[PDB]
Formats: C-alpha cells, structure tokens, sequence
C-alpha cells in the first residue's frame, strides 16, 4: 500500500514501458487480459503498487501514456497487452511532434497538459496513499523533453512531497538520431535539476556496447536493448513488493545517495550478465556478482567512473543469500579501491537484500551510484551546444514558437554551474 | 589577485542550495487558525450572566 | 559560552524590556544572538528554582523573536525581486519603442 | 506474580521478536496455538479454556515485517491489537520518524502498553529492542522512553540494541541517527545493552561452525542470552537475580551505565561431544577477546563491574575457584577502586535447543555482562565519522526539512564528548 | 512525583511540571507535620522513661 503511478512520455518512453508492463505481469503472474492466473500466494500480498482491481478478478495498471502523434499509441493497442490498459488512460494530440523542444513545451504542451493532469488526478486520488510517481522519457527528442518536463512541474506543484522519480535516455556522442539535439538536451536540464528527486541516466551506446560484449547478441534490436532497461527499473521498486532480510524502499535510496539538493543524477547497472551460451560455465555466486556491478563495462551510461571519483553508491540484492557474504564484499570493493572513493564521507555503499529473485535468475544484483564522472557527459553537450549556439539561425526554429533567445543563455548558464558544482566537491 | 580573490567568494560555488524539490519536502509549521473558525457575533460574544444560581 | 560582558549588558537591558512584552521590534539584528544566548542563561536560573513558567516564557519570547525576524527577513526578500526585476524589464521597455522608430 | 513486559521496535526488533518468542515457546512448551500438548504467568497471560497470550508489543511504521508474523505459523499466538504497524517508514531518517511519522502513531502504542499493564499485578521492568542505524529505531524508539519515563517513572527501563559495526556498515546515514539517539537514550534509560553484527558473524563462522549466516543465525544467539537473562526470574535457584539487583551491581555512575556481553560455550552440535565442560574451561572461554559480542577489545581498558549467570550442573563452589584464577590472572585489569566486582547467579534450568538451531544439547552454560571502559574506543570511531560529515554538512538537509532545528546537530555533538569525558575520568586512579 | 517531574523538566514540557510542583510541595507539608509529631512524642517519652 504504497501505490506508483505510471507515466510514459514519448515514443521512447511508450516503447520502454510497453516492455516494462510485461516483466512485471509475468512476475506477478497477470495474464495479457488482466486476469491473476499465477503459482503462488506471495504474488497477491502488495500487487496494488501498481494494479487496480475492477469486477471479476481483473487488474489494470496505474499507467499513463502520453504523446503528442497517434503513431505511437496504436502501435501499443496492437500489441499483446494493448487491451490491458484503462483507455482513458491513452491521452493523444493530433499534431506532428516536430522534434523541437519548444514547440512542444510551449505550443502543444499547454494543450495537453490539463488533459493529462485530470488524468493523473483520477490515478493520484484512487488509492489509500501515494509514495510518488514513475515517469519514463527522453531527452534527445520533442516531446518526452519538451512536454515531459512541462508535466513534472506541474506534478511538483500540485504533490510536493512525492517522490518524482524519472528514467531518462541521453543523446549519444558518436551517432544519434537527432540533429538538434544539443538544445533539447540543454533546455530540459534546466527544469530536471530544479524539478526531480531522482534521475537514472541511461545512454544507447553503452546498451550496444553491453550487449556486443556480454550478451552476444549479433544483432539486438530494441526489444532487448529495452529489456536491459526494464530490469532495473523493476528492481529498484522490488523492495516494495516483496518482502525480505532488509527493506529499501525508493525514500531510503533518496536519502543516502543524495548528499546535496542538486547532485542527484546517477548511473546504473545490472548483474549477472552472461552469454546465453556460456552460462553454464559460470558458477554464479555472490562475489561474482560485485565483480560484474563495479566493473566499468556494466554501467548502462557512457561515463567512465574511474575518470572520476565515487561520492555515494548503492547495491540491491534479490534472492536467498547470505547477509555475511554480502556485508564482506561491500567491506573490500570500498577498501581495495580506496582511490575511487571521497574521504569526507566513510562507509559510501549501501546494501539491501529482497527475498524473492526474479524469474530464471536464483540470484541478481542492481547497482545505483552518484560519481563526478558525468561531467563527461554534460561537456560533450555543452561544448557541441555552444558550437550550435553560435550559428543563431538554428534558433530560429526555436524563435518562431515563442521561445526567448535569454532561455538559452540561462540553460547553458545552469548546466555550466553544475559542471562545476560537481567538480569543486572532488576537494 | 585581490580582484580574483573578491571573485571567488568563500562559499566556492555551492549553488543552487535550497533546491525547489527541496522546498517542496520540508514540513511546514501550523498558521493561525482562519477567521471563519473563530466567528460568533458580538453581543452573545459578550453576554455577562448566567443562569445558573450558584450563590447563596 | 562565554559571551563578553560589553554584550551581556546592552543584551540583558533588552532582555529585562522584552519580559515585560512591550517591545515588538526593539530587537537589534546584529545583537539577536546576544539577547537569545542571555535568555539562555535567564532560562537555567529559572529552571534552578523550580519557575517553570518562566521558563516557557521565556521559550515564548525565544520563538517570537525568532519568528518576527524571519517576517524582516521575509520583506527583505520580496524588496530584492521589484527592484531587480524593474531594471531588468527597463531594457525591454526602451526597445518596444524604439523598435517602431527604426 | 513478577512480570516483564517487552517492547519491539523496528526491523531488527520484530526479526528479534520471533527469535527470542519461538524459545519462550518451546522451552514453556506452549504450542504456536497457545495450547499444551509453572513460570508461564512471567511471560504469557491466561484468558481461560487454555489459551496464553504473549505480554508484546511489536511497533514498526511499515507493514511489510510486521504482516510476516501476521501470516507466519505463529499468527494466532499473539493477539491482533498488539501488533502496530505504520504507514510509510522513516526512509532512515531520524527527524522523520521523530516529528513527522513517529508523532502520527505515538500516541496509539501509549495506549496498548498501558493496557497490557492493567494486567500487570507485580510489574517489575520493561524490555526494549532497537536498531541505532534505523529511522524508527532511533526516532520513535527515542520518543517512546521519553513518553514512557514520565508515564512510569521508577521503573527499571532495560534495553538490549544492536551498536553500528566498527567497519560494516549498511546505511551512510548511520552515524548521524546514532549520535542523535544516544542523548535521547543516556538521561532516560536505566541501562541499555549493545551487541554488534561484525562480532556475531566472526563468532557464528569460528566458534560455531558455519561458513554463511543470515540474520536468522545472529538472532538466535541473542535469544539464547536474553533466555538466560530472565531464567533467574522464571525458575529454581541457588543464587537467583531479580532486575533490581543487575541495575545497582553494574552500573558505576549514572551514564557509564553502557555493559558489553558474551556467552559460552558456543560451539558445534558436532564437536560439542568432544569436551567436558567444565564450569572452569567455559568460564576462561567468556574472558578472552574472540567471545566477546562487541568488537572492542577489553586489554585496551579496564573493567568496572562483572556478573556471571550459570545455567545448568553448577555447584556454588566450583564457581568461587574459578573466579578466583580469572583474578590471579594479570590480563583481566580491573580499576583498583572496584577490589570485588562480581555478582554471580545460579539457576537450574539448562539451555533450550531449537529445531533447526545451530547450537548443542549443552548441559552447563554461562552468560556474562560487564561495564568496561574499553567502550569508550567504540565512542570515538563513531565521533570521528560524525565530523568528517558534519564538516562539509553532508547531509543536513534531509533532516532539517522534516521537523529538527540545526541546533541539535552541536548539542548531540556536544553531549557525546561529555560522556567521552565521563569514560576518561572514570579511568582515572588515585 | 519528583521523578516524574525530573523527566517532565528534562523533556521540556513545562506546564504539566508546574502542576506536580505544586502537588509535590503540598505533599511534603502534610508528611512533614507527622514526623514532627512522632519525633516529639518519642522524645518526650523517653525523658518520662529515664525519668
Ligand atoms: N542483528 C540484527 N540486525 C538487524 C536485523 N534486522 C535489521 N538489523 C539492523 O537494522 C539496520 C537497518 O535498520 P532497520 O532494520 O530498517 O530498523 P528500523 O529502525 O525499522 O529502520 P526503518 O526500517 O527505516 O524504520 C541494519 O543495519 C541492521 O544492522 C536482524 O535481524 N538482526
Ligand atoms: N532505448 C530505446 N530507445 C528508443 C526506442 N525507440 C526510440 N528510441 C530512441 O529515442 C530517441 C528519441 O525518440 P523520439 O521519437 O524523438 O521520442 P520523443 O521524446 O517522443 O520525441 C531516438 O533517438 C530513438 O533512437 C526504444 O524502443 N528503446
Ligand atoms: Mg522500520
């Protein structure tokens, strides 16, 4: 009884969560229709964190999708699980997307948000209580940016205790799909940092480069490049669900991982992960599951921890397992690499351990960090966005939909401040 | 060097302090209480005698 | 802690004039630390002979000029936003007419 | 007729509760239902037919622990109204579960306490369990003693907490709710006990012979002293101690009151055929530095005042000798102003095995309890961590937002360093 | 009552700690007339038995 509401924004985060609702109706045993046909009775303890129940047995997720072009949605109802949705939950425009920050914040935004907003209050208002909300968007494009943020704010006004938790997908360096993405990206920095509790930072590249060495997916689409995703975001709720040895829920994470008001973003990373062909070759244990967490490769975001230096950082662990041998590791990966580690603050790792492992998987490992190594990610964008910035006449498009030229001056001012914010904590 | 000194003052760029999140989390102390909630008109409000025969 | 006799005597003055409720904003800002540190002292001497209720008074009199000060504090804000902002919106006045004039 | 009441706070306290309760069960007899198949009036109270019901109360602010005893085997034994269970948990936060959450269900468990003691004709002490490191355990925990010293006053408020490890460490907010809940603790508890899980883990892979424990292990092994803590009031014995007399023989001065614990013999259901036993052989065992449940090492300081609990085949003269040995010995010191130092009790009741369990059908046992000053090395890590965090002011947002004034952060710090003092003069010989 | 009243002073809860001040106080004066009478009764008493 500590309902999640869901939300997707975007064709990125429609085609996350789209994936995401699958894992978890398999793991709590929900048939496509919406009707409990599962194994055991610890599966019905808590499912209210994310389902409702209506007549006759069938549970509907508190889910949202939002989007600005219907191309998106009816790809949704065409899949497996499309009829599990409420269908007033699906909130639509009937105008293209544009790929631009502003249009969407300013021109079709407005439009959708009262809609949107009397949607959430319907799923905000139905349950005994309310820990926060999900919301899965990304950054590089129009609408999960530029409307995504435009919703968060206006969730933060009307719930200022909840928690808002946000996924969020960051342009790539090397190729991307976007040109004009480094001022999406710049503009919606301004109103995360400012707006959002917690953001998980999630780069494709490091999804390819995964699965290219440890799956050996010759050739991975995204639907397993998704899936990667999926898991994480079930385990760091997995503490809600299930009970087990220590319980960790999402305000306890908050807590210790978030020294500063500002310094909040974090990489993630999940273990194990094996070759679906050399499994059987790998005995599993718990100290082979931190040597996968705190090797570099594991992280699902481009920024090289030991370029830089840990502040804080948690491990979720699910299965039954010895509280010891977990204890022990979180003891030497601090100590044996005590310079990746800021001095000002002792006993950086936390831990937690949830009884109940996810399907296949007798044991698994989920990793959430906060380091100063993504001052490598907010460089390339700031350096590639004042490359941009120069050539005025991008603006332009910008210009047309209402936006002032000073905004851009006051992202990068912002972004630029907290590259050094998280550098001057490195002393 | 002065100059550069006057520039960096000596909170070196802890920015952003009080986050709005963080505004949005701290408790708030009770306000006094609204006007309606106090209202009775005055001559009741300032009625002297009762009664009740408590004397001798 | 041991704070100067110089402070303790402009500090208790007030001190003595706040108990007696009149004063609302006789509080020097500087001097506010003095004059709750004083109250601290008056507050274990009155703890010491069992006069509990001078003891809440005097933790009324802590939290009322704690509070009253965040009210100054509270105009010093709004003061800072119309004088900054007013500059500011200077720069777009003069150009809205002078856009008609080139 | 002489009673305790126990009350549970938090994860560990719960976890606890069906550790230590699952012994008082089976060493009673009393089946899960509360039927059978004597002492019984200390611990459980009689409704008529055959039924008992434990004298408990288990308090947490998150469902999630307290609905496991609820669907547990052991759901009916306890009675429903006794089992408290908040909302949403404190997030480790000492502030929140405090002011903010602690204060919204305070005033609920005052009630069932006081209840549970109408039923208490010869009421004699409480026992409380916390975690330091946890939100609840610190935050409600300190606002419940603070309630319950003015409710009852002089009555013997016993605490048995699980100390934060000198290195293992599962929460980085840790060493700001222990600092916190000591000040809370030090004016209002009689006495409070610490054990630490980094010495549990050592002790349950060496002694015991187990190469992984969970939590399960580490719990049994604390129901196993506190079973013979409260032995002395249950049943027959040459030397019985009521709670009064283990409040006035340990504790030197006010706040010095801090003990340290040990048990023996531990030892393998496999090699425990292998050894006699005798009342000497596992009375050396307690002193040395490996037994003991708190990582400090007693070398380092002196002893204040001792007491010993022997249960099982122990003869009154054969513990005077060995007693006797463990003061000839020169690596035991004592404070020159303390020349006796002991108090010993005997009861006759052995040591309870559990299915499942991981110790033997031992037939003496010997449990101990001192005050050292070797407690005050565990005081200064703790210090020293609090500084280094405290002085870029790590985390202070989280807790001022949630209802606690700055001001506490120096008078918590403050007071720490006074009772650091008392440690370092109490040391001191003339 | 004093001890109780310790924990009231020492939680900061001042108004209830005036109450059991005063009850505590009125308490003292009725025990301390009767301790008076004894004593004075024993010893008068014993000047009339060594008498
Ligand atoms: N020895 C022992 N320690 C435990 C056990 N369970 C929890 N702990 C300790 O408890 C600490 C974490 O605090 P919690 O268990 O959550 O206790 P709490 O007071 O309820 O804290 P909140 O859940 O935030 O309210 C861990 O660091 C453990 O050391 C247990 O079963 N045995
Ligand atoms: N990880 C992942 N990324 C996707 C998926 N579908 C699209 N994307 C990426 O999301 C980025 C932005 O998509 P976009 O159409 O602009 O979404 P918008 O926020 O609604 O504008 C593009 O660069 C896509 O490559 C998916 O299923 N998984
Ligand atoms: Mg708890």
């Amino acid at each position: 009884v500590r309902e999640i509401v869901h939300i997707q924004a975007g064709q990125c985060g429609n085609q996350i969560g789209a994936k995401f609702w699958e894992v978890i109706s398999d793991e709590h045993g929900i048939d496509p229709t919406g009707s409990y046909h599962g194994d055991s009775d610890l599966q019905l303890e808590r499912i209210n964190v994310y389902y409702n129940e209506a007549t006759g047995g069938k549970y509907v997720p508190r889910a949202i999708l939002v989007d600005l072009e219907p191309g998106t949605m009816d790809s949704v109802r065409a899949g497996q699980f499309g009829q599990l949705f409420r269908p007033d939950n699906f909130v639509f425009g009937q105008s293209g997307a544009g790929n631009n920050w502003a249009k969407g914040y300013y021109t079709e935004g407005q439009e959708l948000c009262e809609s949107i907003l009397d949607v959430i209050r319907k799923e905000a208002e139905s349950c005994d209580c309310l820990q926060g909300f999900q919301l899965v968007h990304s950054l590089g494009g129009g609408t999960g940016a530029g409307l995504g943020t435009l919703l968060l704010n206006k969730l933060r006004e009307e719930y200022p205790d909840r928690i808002l938790s946000t996924y969020s997908i960051v342009p790539s360096p090397k190729v991307s799909d976007t040109v004009v993405e480094p001022y999406n990206c710049t503009l919606s920095v301004h109103q995360l940092v400012e707006s959002a509790d917690e953001v998980f930072c999630i780069d494709n590249e490091a999804l390819y480069d995964i699965c290219f060495r440890t799956l050996k997916l010759t050739t991975p689409t995204y639907g397993d490049l998704n899936h990667l995703v999926s898991m994480v975001m079930s385990g760091t709720t997995c503490a809600l669900r299930f009970p087990g040895q220590l319980n960790s829920d999402l305000r306890k994470l908050a807590v210790n991982l978030v020294p500063f008001p500002r310094l909040h973003f974090f990489i993630v990373g999940f273990a194990p992960l094996t070759s679906r062909g050399s499994q059987q070759y790998r005995a599993l244990t718990v100290p082979e599951l931190t040597s996968q967490l705190f090797d570099n490769k594991n992280m699902m975001a481009a920024c090289d921890p030991r370029r830089g230096v840990y502040l804080t950082a948690s491990a979720h662990f699910r299965g039954r397992m010895s509280s010891k041998e977990v204890d022990e590791q979180m003891l030497n990966i601090q100590a044996r690499n005590t310079s990746y580690f800021v001095e000002w603050i002792p006993s950086n790792v936390k831990s937690a351990i949830c009884d109940i492992p996810p399907r296949g998987l007798k044991m698994a490992a989920t990793f959430i960090g906060n380091t100063t190594a993504f001052r490598e990610l907010f460089t390339r964008v700031d350096s590639q966005f004042q490359k941009m910035y120069a050539r005025r006449a991008f603006i332009h498009w910008y210009v047309n939909e209402g936006l002032e030229t000073v905004e851009f001056d006051e992202a990068r001012s912002n972004m630029t401040d907290l590259i050094q914010e998280y550098e001057m904590y490195e002393t | 060097k002065a100059k550069a000194k006057s520039a960096r003052r000596p909170t070196f760029k802890k920015a952003g302090r009080s986050t709005r999140a963080s505004r949005g989390h701290t408790v708030k102390p009770a306000p006094p209480p609204s006007e309606a909630e106090t209202f009775k008109m005055k001559r009741f409000k300032n009625i002297d005698h009762y009664k009740i025969v408590d004397y001798w | 802690k041991t704070l100067t006799r110089g402070e303790h005597i402009s500090a208790e003055s007030r001190v003595d004039d706040i108990l007696k409720g009149a004063p609302l904003t006789s509080i020097p800002l500087e001097n506010v630390n003095q004059v709750i540190i004083t109250l601290k002292e008056r507050k274990r001497q009155a703890t010491l002979a069992g006069n509990y209720h001078l003891s809440q008074q005097i933790v009324d009199l802590i939290q009322k000029i704690n509070s009253i000060v965040i009210q100054r504090k509270h105009a010093q804000m709004k003061s800072q936003e119309i004088k900054a902002l007013e500059i500011q919106l200077q720069q777009a006045e003069n150009s809205l007419k002078k856009t008609i004039e080139q | 007729m002489r009673e305790v009441i126990s009350i549970h706070v938090g994860q560990a306290g719960v976890q606890i509760g069906n550790g230590c309760w699952e012994l008082y069960c089976l060493e009673h007899g009393i089946q899960p239902d509360g039927q059978l198949p004597d002492a019984f009036n200390t611990f459980f109270s009689e409704t008529g037919a055959g039924k008992h019901v434990p004298r408990a109360v288990f308090v947490d602010l998150e469902p999630t622990v307290v609905d496991e005893v609820r669907t547990g085997t052991y759901r009916q034994l306890f009675h429903p109204e006794q089992l408290i269970s908040g909302k949403e948990d404190a997030a480790n936060n000492y502030a929140r579960g405090h002011y903010t959450v602690g204060k919204e269900i305070i005033d609920l468990t005052l009630d069932r306490i006081r209840k549970l003691a109408d039923q208490c004709t010869g009421l004699q002490g409480f026992l409380i369990f916390h975690s330091f490191g946890g939100g609840t355990g610190a935050g409600f925990g300190s606002l419940l003693l603070e309630r319950l010293s003015v409710d009852y006053g002089k009555k013997s408020k016993l605490e048995f907490t699980v100390y934060p490890s000198p290195q293992v460490s599962t929460a980085i907010v840790e060493p700001y709710n222990s600092i916190l809940a000591t000040h809370s603790m030090i004016d209002h508890s009689d006495c409070a006990f610490m054990v630490d899980n980094e010495a549990l883990y050592d002790l349950c892979r060496r002694a015991l012979d187990i190469e992984r424990p969970t939590y399960t292990n580490l719990n049994r092994l604390i129901g196993q002293v506190v079973s013979s803590l409260t032995a002395s009031l249950r049943f027959d014995g040459a030397l019985n101690v009521d709670f009064t007399e283990f409040q006035t023989n340990l504790v030197p001065y006010a706040r010095i009151h801090f003990p340290i614990c040990s048990y023996a013999p531990v030892i393998s259901a496999e090699k425990a055929y292998h050894e006699q036993l005798s009342v000497a052989e596992i009375t050396n065992s307690l002193f040395e530095p490996a037994n003991m449940m708190v990582k400090c090492d007693p070398r380092h300081g002196k002893y204040m005042a001792c007491t010993l609990l022997y249960r099982g085949d122990v003869v009154p003269k054969d513990v005077s000798a060995a007693v006797a040995t463990i003061k000839t010995k020169r690596t035991i010191q004592f404070v020159d102003w303390c020349p006796t130092g002991f108090k010993m009790g005997i009861n006759y009741q052995p040591p309870t095995v559990v299915p499942g369990g991981d110790l033997a059908k031992v037939q003496r046992a010997v449990c101990m309890l001192a005050n050292t000053t070797a407690i005050a090395e565990a005081w200064s890590r703790l210090d020293h961590k609090f500084d280094l965090m405290y002085a870029k002011r790590a985390f202070v947002h989280w807790y001022v937002g949630e209802g606690m004034e700055e001001a506490e952060f120096p008078e918590a710090r403050e007071d720490l360093a006074l009772l650091e003092k008392d440690y370092d003069e109490v040391a001191a010989e003339s | 009552l004093r001890e109780r009243e310790r924990h009231l002073v020492l939680t900061k809860r001042y108004d209830e700690a005036t109450a059991l001040h005063k009850e505590g106080n009125k308490m003292e004066k009725i025990e301390e007339l009767e301790k008076k009478r004894i004593f004075l009764q024993t010893q008068k008493r014993q000047r009339q038995q060594l008498l």
